[PDB]
């Protein structure tokens, strides 16, 4: 008669990694990594994404009119944009502190853009001939929807003064630009003035540009240059500006309803109509491990981003042969 | 391993031992069978799941990337902004291959150890009423039935009777 | 007869954690995080903090009439700072690089304030009557007092040739201003000539500020702006101005005399008459502990910081019920 | 605990024997008492001392934040600025909090290897002189008096003159 | 030692063994000598190989500094990229000390296992056939020429024979 | 007759810690961390690097006459630079966004220079009289060797229009500069016409620069400024410039032929006649441990720094004494 001491054993082929031991076979063992998903951009707990598709933040915000799906946008969960969308800057030119910008857009979730300056409101300008066949509309010549490239009217441009107070409870986001012409000729072409100069002031804001006049390479078949800018009127404040010509003025601004955690995504995957705890730019996280190795650069209630191939635990025992 | 029972002086596991970790074999003249000493596997059981979830919550709190932007003349911070997150990426990609490593050995030791005790605790009750055989196993001196064999598990194994 | 081999055990309830269990009862333990502060800031070994108390370091350096307690400090081992004080700018305006000098003062411990120009030295414009409602001082109104506003002299503002020469060994601060009035019949009524500017050099510097015209928003009831500039002269080298008007000049300057470890430390605390070897800005630690969970901006000899609320090491063993 | 004496074979500890982490108590005719096995607990002490030293230590070296000030259009490197800030915090926070788990069990381990060493040392002497009762004493076979049991601490039972 | 052999019961090692890591040494009629023990040896050897190859890749992706320049008005950046730079070597510096403290650690308990661990598999085939002298040494109780000495190393010992 | 079990010990004194007990004799041990170095800068992997000696990378790349041996460098490997190289800035000035273009250069290995506007081009200005002695060589008035100093012709400087289209297939680098002049008698002396601009432009460059007139501190005798601008032009496009006067005109541009990886490494040290595998500003590393700590800054294939004095593994046993 005996009684021996033992130990389970099964069919276990799972394998964990010791610092002495590569490969040991046990019998029971946990994965916490998730390695999949779903490959798709979902909306984030309901909520879906800006998908700015074609466009950029920029073409959007200005409103380039090969991005009119993306007037008046409902609330997003966050923002998704492409490695180089087509659909920036029609007319070429710059975006002043374009970064700084979109950072800010990584803490809003709602824009409700309202008119701040009417177009008809312009009664010593004309207000309607600021088109370029750089930024075609169905055909036709067009331009940036919500700032308006104010030109001289019977060969006057009168100096503006102009005020908006932002009256509106919440931050608002406002857009002008200059416009850096090619020659002499065409300044007074369009201004009559031939030297200019526009003055944006707020509580904090004490600036005055001057166009920049220079031969430039053609882009978009155009070698003039606009210059966009923008501030944020805080509530109760107003902006003023004054102009002798190369002005374009808002007409719509941005009213910062919502606040809270976006983020810009960067990708070419587009909307994939599905939900998700967790976005990735390369698909959506559905898993209950502590860990993922997918991207690091995720939103949501997501696992904890390594660069693994594998993370296993042993919890059983070494299993025999 | 560290403890010397598990692939051994112990050769190898049961297949048998559906109900536990650890426990006993028994061989007597009504027959045999497995039972698994619930103490020790429960144990066991306690000590990993604590481990599991020591683990995954010390990793809860660790580094986030964000998307950054910059332009053609902001390469300088651009480059720092990649290496600050590629950086802490590495340091926590480090920690948790580290911690998986070292953990995992100290898990099957763990069980090693559990398998020692549990045969030391049986040794030191048996004292000289049985033969060591040298592979787990103890040959008794005396007859022992299902109710003496009972009694070696239960802790019971009165010496002095035998 | 027996001999039995056994282990300690007493009545200690202190537990620390492992792995595999928490709250362990043990025998013996060292707590090695320290959680207390005595809630004041303290002299940092002796050396008392500069207390701006509610200036800001702009308040300070301008010399806001605000922050005559603040006019010749003595040397400090660390700045404090509130996180909005209301004595900065009492003429509304900028300080340009602002953070830049901020930053340099977490190097400096001490300045030396000495005259540079003195203000009876304006023998071709008016040096008294640049004075505002926006910078009172009892009752009356008042300005920064280490720079002078000059205005014109019997209309004229004459053509302004100034030069220092930093004879003394130690760097030099400086600083001086320009004004942005708001109009054309502002410019004139105070400086007379319509297009004016201010040339700066020193061997490293090469500036020319204009003044901008635009209308802004009131800020403490004034609509046009100060922008303040800076420089550091080394030994032995000289700053020149050329100004046709709108400029701010440098009556007193800093000399730095003693450079080393210091820090602004943002708290709304004042000072609590004690000393410390280590300062956080919620109160000053005393402790041989390797750890503390204060505050991560500390100052002095000061344990590391963790985000812990606890951490107790084993140094006996397993304590017995 | 991974060597089994300590809440292991050995019951529990002992709030009678003052003078060190680990002993013996005797029992004779003459009475009984505890000793402190002294060589044993110093190794203990100076194990743990050096134990707690080099974690100080090791932690000397350690991220210090600094206060840096960004203005309205810095946004960008502001949050770098907090994110690499807040990053370091974590690493540092989990190699405190882990390094203070993974030792403390070591120490517990560690007293626990030192208490198994101390009855094996002692059951090496005594050989087949004593009854190993299975709960950490030895019962003799012989009378030992109070220089008999003097001698089973000394590390010089003389087990042919018994 | 954790496991008490090294430096424990077994007092020291053995100039004299130059084959291996742990062995035996006999003592009969005919002579004596070492001879080493190449199983578990050559386990020693593959564990603390894997151990090291292990160390050094892990740290294999690490934190690299660059070269990044600032002018006289880009000091708060210089001064955070001063700090991110020295943050991950301290980082780094920390993991590379702390993991060489750990693991020789247990690089020593991991030797004064494999030499308790062999002792007791002599020891379980002797049983009774020999006195254990407490030092290491077994002392037979029946003569035990080259063949048997041979036979114990071999895990041969063929106890019902004598 | 007996039996033993045993273990090995030897004659070795290395040692090695533990977190218990420091300087444990053991039988065998490892070294991984690499203390030694050959205190020599080497080629890496046969291909030298770009010594600059005492020029530094503004100097070498607009042509400083002092900076002759490296007119046209062959590719290399890494460049070295000193701390404070005498050889900068022979004419006074700043290099705009320096640090930007410092950093461009750690990711190229090979330059190759070409003339884009000859000095024999410039009909109606003079083009061998902008020299100063502030830039002397061979005991002569000398100037940046790559961009050419125009001046007046016959008291006329007429307005400039040039333009050079980047037909290679090779990104090309193009540096040029304006004067800022002491006072305006020096303006006119210089290129007659008192108020003057830069233009410059391409397809994303909208540049006008104007000089800036100021007294200066005298620096190697000149009190006027050269400021020195850059730009990348891409494949197929163009960069046109205008100006009035006080305009630095290309000459000779680089072709960015080689793009890899660089680095510029900060070190007193000159050529060591060797080759290596890693290089580090204080010497090369021949070794196969996984670690070193001479310094952090390394080019090649590199064991890691660890600041460590000391990094040795247990490989054998607790030795007897
Ligand atoms: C327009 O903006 C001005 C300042 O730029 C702002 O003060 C106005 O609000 C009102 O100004 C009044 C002064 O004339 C003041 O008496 C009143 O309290 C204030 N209203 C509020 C809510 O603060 C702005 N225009 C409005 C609100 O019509
Ligand atoms: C004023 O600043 C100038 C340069 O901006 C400086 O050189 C002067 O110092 C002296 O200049 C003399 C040239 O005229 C020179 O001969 C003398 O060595 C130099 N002094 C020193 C100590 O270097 C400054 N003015 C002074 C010192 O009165
Ligand atoms: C010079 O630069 C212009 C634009 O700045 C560039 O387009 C020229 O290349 C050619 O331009 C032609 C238009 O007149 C076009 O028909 C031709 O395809 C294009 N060549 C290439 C290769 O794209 C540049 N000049 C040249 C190449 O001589
Ligand atoms: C463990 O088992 C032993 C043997 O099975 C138990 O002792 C027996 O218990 C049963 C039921 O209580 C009685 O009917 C018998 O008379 C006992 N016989 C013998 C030989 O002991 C004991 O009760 C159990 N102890 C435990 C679980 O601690
Ligand atoms: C340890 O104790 C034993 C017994 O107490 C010691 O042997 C005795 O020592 C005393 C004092 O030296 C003598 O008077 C006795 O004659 C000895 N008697 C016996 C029975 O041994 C021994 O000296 C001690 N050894 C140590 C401390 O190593
Ligand atoms: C280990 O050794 C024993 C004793 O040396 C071996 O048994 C002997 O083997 C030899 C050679 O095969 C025979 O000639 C003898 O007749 C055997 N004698 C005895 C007393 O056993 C055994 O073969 C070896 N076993 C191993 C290596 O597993
Ligand atoms: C361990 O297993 C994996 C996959 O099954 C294999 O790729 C690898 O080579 C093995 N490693 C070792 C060290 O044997
Ligand atoms: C451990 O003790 C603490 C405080 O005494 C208590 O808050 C906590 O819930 C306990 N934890 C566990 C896991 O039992
Ligand atoms: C260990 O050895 C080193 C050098 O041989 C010596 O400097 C040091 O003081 C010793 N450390 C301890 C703790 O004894």
């Amino acid at each position: 008669d005996q009684i021996c001491i033992g130990y389970h054993a099964n069919n276990s082929t799972e394998q964990v990694d010791t610092i002495m031991e590569k490969n040991v076979t046990v019998t029971h063992a946990q994965d916490i990594l998730e390695k999949t998903h779903n490959g798709k951009l979902c909306d984030l707990d309901g909520v879906k994404p800006l998908i700015l598709r074609d466009c950029s933040v920029a073409g959007w915000l200005l409103g380039n009119p090969m991005c009119d799906e993306f007037i008046n946008v409902p609330e997003w969960s966050y923002i998704v944009e492409k490695a180089n969308p087509v659909n920036d800057l029609c007319y070429p030119g710059d975006f002043n502190d374009y970064e700084e910008l979109k950072h800010l857009l990584s803490r809003i979730n709602h824009f409700e853009k309202i008119q701040i300056i009417p177009k008809s409101s312009w009664s010593s300008h004309e207000a309607s001939l600021g088109v370029s066949s750089a930024c075609p509309y169905q055909g036709k010549s067009s331009f940036f929807r919500n700032v308006v490239w104010l030109i001289k009217k019977n060969s006057t441009y009168p100096t503006i003064k102009r005020s908006y107070n932002n009256t509106n409870q919440e931050d608002l986001l406002v857009l002008w630009g200059i416009h850096h012409p090619n020659d002499a000729a065409e300044q007074t072409k369009l201004y009559q003035n031939p030297t200019t100069y526009i003055s944006v002031g707020t509580s904090t804001l004490n600036q005055r540009l001057v166009p920049r006049i220079a031969t430039r390479s053609k882009v978009n078949g155009q070698s003039g240059r606009m210059e966009f800018f923008w501030t944020i009127l805080k509530p109760n404040d107003a902006i003023n500006f004054e102009s002798n010509g190369n002005f374009i003025a808002p007409e719509y601004a941005y009213k910062i309803v919502k606040k809270g955690d976006s983020t810009i995504m960067k990708s070419e995957l587009e909307y994939g109509n599905c939900n998700t705890k967790c976005q990735t730019p390369m698909g959506a996280i559905n898993s209950s491990m502590p860990f993922h190795n997918i991207h690091p650069l995720t939103i949501g209630e997501c696992p904890k981003y390594v660069k693994s191939n594998r993370l296993v635990l042993a919890t059983g025992l070494r299993n025999s042969p | 391993g560290l403890f010397g029972a598990i692939a051994g002086f112990i050769e190898g596991g049961w297949q048998g031992m559906v109900d536990g970790w650890y426990g006993y074999h028994h061989s007597n003249e009504q027959g045999s069978g497995y039972a698994a000493d619930k103490e020790s596997t429960q144990k066991a059981i306690d000590g990993v799941t604590n481990k599991v979830n020591s683990i995954i919550d010390k990793m809860n709190t660790q580094f986030e990337a964000v998307g950054r932007e910059f332009n053609n003349l902001e390469r300088r911070i651009e480059n720092l902004n990649k290496k600050m997150e590629d950086g802490f990426l590495d340091v926590w990609t480090y920690n948790a291959e580290l911690l998986v490593l070292m953990e995992n050995e100290r898990t099957l030791d763990f069980h090693d150890s559990n398998v020692k005790n549990l045969y030391d605790k049986v040794r030191l009750q048996l004292r000289d009423n049985a033969k060591e055989l040298g592979n787990g196993c103890f040959e008794f001196y005396h007859k022992c039935d299902n109710e003496c064999m009972e009694s070696v598990r239960n802790g019971t194994y009165d010496y002095p009777q035998y």
